[PDB]
């Protein structure tokens, strides 16, 4: 049976191929040295003009064998053409010390904050520590900041949007850490830690701030909840702000809609798109399906309000739209899929294990998969010319 | 190429042996047993379309030529039956009539006499 | 000539089956 | 000719409203609706010549047995009309998706056709061989001459040799003559050439056969409705069938043509040495058959990896392809491949860390 689900995946990729010009209007992928684990654009780029084309920059968390995992550095060369492309890695710093995840300070274009399997808690890297860092050093590279309080390895990190040297951070002790900068110390990491958020028996699967308020936080935990709170206040260490069962199967991903302040929005195993608004936390405020197998994470687009695009185990990955929901489907078309089912991707071999939008560049999606597969690709705009 | 070896027969305990000379075996022709010693992943139409468009233009390129050689074809082709004529009839020596001559002569089986003429070989 | 382009072209059409 | 095609169609009609009283409505169905949508015949004139026999004038029309009377041209076109020198273009203006089961009904209907045409052409051999056989006045004078006309049954009397002929094969599908009777008519008048239609009642029954099996078989409302409901290829490369073979049925109205090409063939029965023949033998295949349906083995997960609706809605299949090709010969960097040679496990598809591949599109 495994060759059998072998070859079916070779048959989807070989009609996707084949079918690829009608599909898209950009795809460029390109093979890695080993299965990477996460990516990230950068808000900034270059425009070079004498030839017509944009210099994007990306993080990537890749990890060769057990252990040993390397952040790098692409370059992504795009065209300027709608009204050789190709991308190149660099910078293959290597850490035996394992770290799963990385982000990176909104602020600081260097302060990246990471998380791994070993560790309990972040490492956070500076410019000044890559520098320092030499190329015969086999020693791993120190982090400018070891911020470690918990015992089992953390699970998600994010920084917030309006505030300074402000993250958070939830772990697999069903626990979150939110830590604060300003009064960093040496010797004293409880210092740094600014809260500790132990509210839920169970862990939490992602945590975010929100976008439009430097207080609120938002985080869905193993529980198959989700809890928004405040920092500021101490009983928030003990009860959320408001906690709401949201789904039957255990919680995945959760996010906002950085365009509108209300939107909030979650996925979990029962193939569900939870929506939620900062009026009404007692009843979703819609829920969507569509999917065929266990969801992994989601994403709006960090530039358009109604779209939003989320991952899945199925080897798929779809981009749904809010506008379009309520309004009518004629027969002999609605067969394939929901009315506000705006398009799918199917060009992988594998599962998709992390994806990102580039930010400046609207509807440029950039995907990694487990066979080193590592796609730039954005659909037709007559897809959604209107 | 067992239909152009001279038979032979082989005993019921032949060990085959690998002969290591390099050049310049002599092997009695049949006895020599079998001579014992990159994924593209393309997926485009755009060479088999280039490869269609080639093929109509060598065949237009053909049929041009020929259809204009047509009005000589049909000249040099299908009145070739009365210019033999032609030089039979008006004996003209060419080298065909020769050749015909040199038929009816093998035919007649002549030894030493003189050859007769050119109209009065008699297979007529 | 095109009078022979034409007529592999039509050729073409009416036998490319 | 419009005159044999009329009278193949006629003959199934009649002999399945007369052999088979059940599954009547359903014929009508059948020949009324399904048959129309691949010979682009005139649909209501097409009516009236079939209703001529199939309600009514079954003992009335077993004991009249006349020669069905036939209308005026029967053409019907879209609109595409007009014909000139060295454009003398053409279309598919009826294409239709089906299976095994319609597949040899045509190629029975086809069979019948040539053999009525081939039929109607003998007919200045009928007066070649009455002319042959012509009495001998020595042997009437020395009494010895049986003529051979007073051994034939009652003979039609129709304007055409072919009509009375068609009268006869109409009399044997009824049941009214018997085999040596009307072997003996043919021999009388074809004298041993038309040797082709003495099998005529095995040949209409097969057809008859077929034409209950596609409209009442295991799947029938199925196939019938996605047949009747309207651009189809991955609408009729979804369901499932007893390993059987998919067809594309073409008709051509400018030149009166009708053409049967085979797509895709459902996947075999999977074997065992498949782990050691993928060394040499699948890749092979896989990788040359380029942008082409591979069948090995398929059958059991093949959910579309795209939405139906992303594609452009357009007719004519064939035509969708010359969209692509137009397509990839655009602006596309279009960097050759990934450059994947790993089956040393064979157990997985594995890649080479460089060889991307460039701006597929624009």
């Amino acid at each position: 049976e495994g060759i059998n689900q072998e070859k079916c995946i070779n048959e989807e990729y070989k009609i996707w191929k084949k079918n690829s010009p009608f599909l898209y209007d950009l795809i460029i992928t390109r093979a890695l040295e080993w299965p990477c684990m996460s990516l990230q654009w950068y808000p900034e780029q270059q425009i070079f003009a004498e030839h017509g084309y944009t210099e994007q920059k990306m993080f990537l968390g890749v990890r060769a064998d057990v252990g040993k995992y390397l952040l790098a550095v692409a370059s992504i060369q795009l065209p300027y053409l709608n009204q050789s492309l190709r991308v190149n890695i660099s910078n293959l710093y290597s850490h035996p010390e394992s770290v799963c995840s990385a982000k990176l300070m909104p602020q600081d274009d260097s302060c990246v904050a990471t998380v791994g399997n070993y560790h309990n808690d972040v490492l956070v890297f500076d410019k000044e520590s890559f520098e320092s860092y030499s190329s015969a050093s086999e020693s791993p590279l120190k982090p400018k900041y070891r911020l470690t309080k918990h015992t089992q390895p953390c699970t998600s990190v994010c920084w917030n949007f309006l505030s300074k040297g402000t993250l958070v951070s939830g772990s697999q002790d069903a626990t979150l850490s939110c830590w604060d900068l300003n009064a960093y110390n040496e010797s004293d990491s409880a210092s740094v830690l600014k809260v500790h958020i132990s509210s839920h028996e169970k862990q939490v699967s992602d945590v975010r701030f929100h976008y439009k308020h430097q207080d609120l936080l938002a985080s869905v935990s193993y529980d198959q909840y989700l809890h928004v709170h405040d920092i500021r206040r101490p009983d928030a260490s003990t009860k959320p702000a408001r906690s709401v069962h949201a789904h039957s199967g255990p919680i995945h991903s959760v996010a906002f809609n950085p365009h509108n302040d209300f939107i909030l929005a979650t996925c979990s195993t029962d193939k569900t798109i939870a929506l939620w608004d900062l009026r009404n936390l007692n009843q979703r405020l819609h829920t969507l399906e569509g999917h065929e197998d266990i969801v992994t994470k989601i994403s709006f687009s960090p530039h358009e309000e109604p779209i939003l695009a989320s991952t899945s185990a199925d080897r798929r990955t779809l981009v749904w739209d809010l506008s379009r929901i309520g309004e009518d489907q004629p027969a002999e078309e609605a067969q394939d899929g929901p009315p506000e089912l705006l398009f799918m991707h199917g060009g992988h071999t594998s599962c998709t294990i992390d994806m990102d939008w580039c930010p400046n560049y609207n509807w440029t999606m950039a995907t990694a998969a487990e066979d080193n597969i590592l796609q730039i690709w954005t659909p037709s705009r007559s897809i959604w010319g209107n | 190429s067992d239909h152009v070896t001279p038979r032979y027969r082989l005993p019921e305990k032949a060990k085959v042996i690998r002969v290591g000379l390099p050049r310049g075996f002599k092997n009695k022709g049949n006895i020599v047993i079998d001579e014992n010693e990159k994924p593209f992943k393309l997926n485009f139409l755009e060479q088999i379309r280039d490869n269609v468009i080639n093929l109509r233009k060598m065949v237009e390129q053909d049929e041009q030529l020929c259809i204009e050689t047509f009005s000589k074809f049909d000249f040099y082709a299908t009145r070739d039956c009365e210019l033999p004529l032609r030089i039979l009839c008006d004996v003209a020596n060419d080298n065909l009539e020769n050749d015909d001559y040199v038929l009816a002569l093998r035919d007649l089986l002549r030894i030493s006499k003189w050859d007769p003429n050119q109209p009065v070989p008699a297979p007529f | 000539e095109l009078d022979i382009k034409a007529f592999v072209q039509k050729l073409g059409q009416r036998l490319c089956h | 000719n419009e005159i044999v095609l009329f009278d193949t169609c006629y003959m199934v009609c009649t002999y399945i409203v007369c052999n088979s009283p059940s599954g009547l409505k359903k014929v009508e169905h059948f020949f009324k609706n399904i048959l129309p949508l691949h010979f682009g015949l005139e649909k209501d004139k097409f009516s009236i010549f079939l209703d001529q026999v199939f309600r009514g004038p079954a003992a009335a029309i077993k004991a009249s047995l006349k020669y069905p009377s036939h209308p005026d041209s029967l053409l019907e076109h879209q609109d595409h009309a007009g014909d000139t020198e060295n454009e003398m273009h053409d279309d598919v203006d009826k294409e239709q998706f089906g299976y095994s089961s319609m597949y040899v009904f045509f190629r029975l209907f086809n069979l019948l056709y040539e053999r009525l045409y081939e039929l109607q052409r003998l007919e200045d051999q009928v007066s070649i061989i009455q002319q042959r056989i012509i009495p001998n006045p020595v042997s009437q004078k020395q009494k010895i001459w049986r003529d051979r006309w007073n051994d034939l049954s009652d003979v039609p009397d129709e304007k055409t040799h072919y009509e009375n002929t068609y009268v006869m094969i109409l009399r044997l599908i009824y049941g009214i003559v018997d085999q040596s009777a009307f072997e003996d008519y043919l021999r009388f008048y074809y004298g041993n050439k038309a040797y082709k239609i003495y099998t005529i009642d095995k040949l209409v029954w097969s057809a008859a056969k077929q034409v209950h099996h596609i409209v009442s078989d295991g799947k029938y409302k199925f196939v019938t409705s996605l047949v009747e409901q309207n651009l189809y290829r991955l609408e009729i490369e979804k369901l499932l069938n007893p390993d059987e073979i998919l067809f594309r049925f073409c008709w051509i109205n400018k030149f009166k043509s009708f053409g049967i090409k085979i797509m895709k063939r459902a996947n075999l029965i999977v074997d065992q040495s498949l782990d050691t023949q993928r060394r040499v033998w699948k890749k092979y295949v896989q990788n040359y058959r380029i942008q082409k349906l591979t069948e090995e083995i398929s059958y059991k997960n093949y959910r579309c990896p795209f939405l139906c609706r992303n594609i452009e809605k357009e007719r004519t299949v064939e035509q969708l392809v010359s969209r692509l090709q137009t397509k990839l010969l655009r602006s596309a960097e279009l960097v050759s491949g990934l450059q994947a040679k790993l089956c040393l496990d064979s157990f997985k598809l594995l890649y080479l860390p460089r060889t991307e591949d460039s701006y597929i599109d624009a």
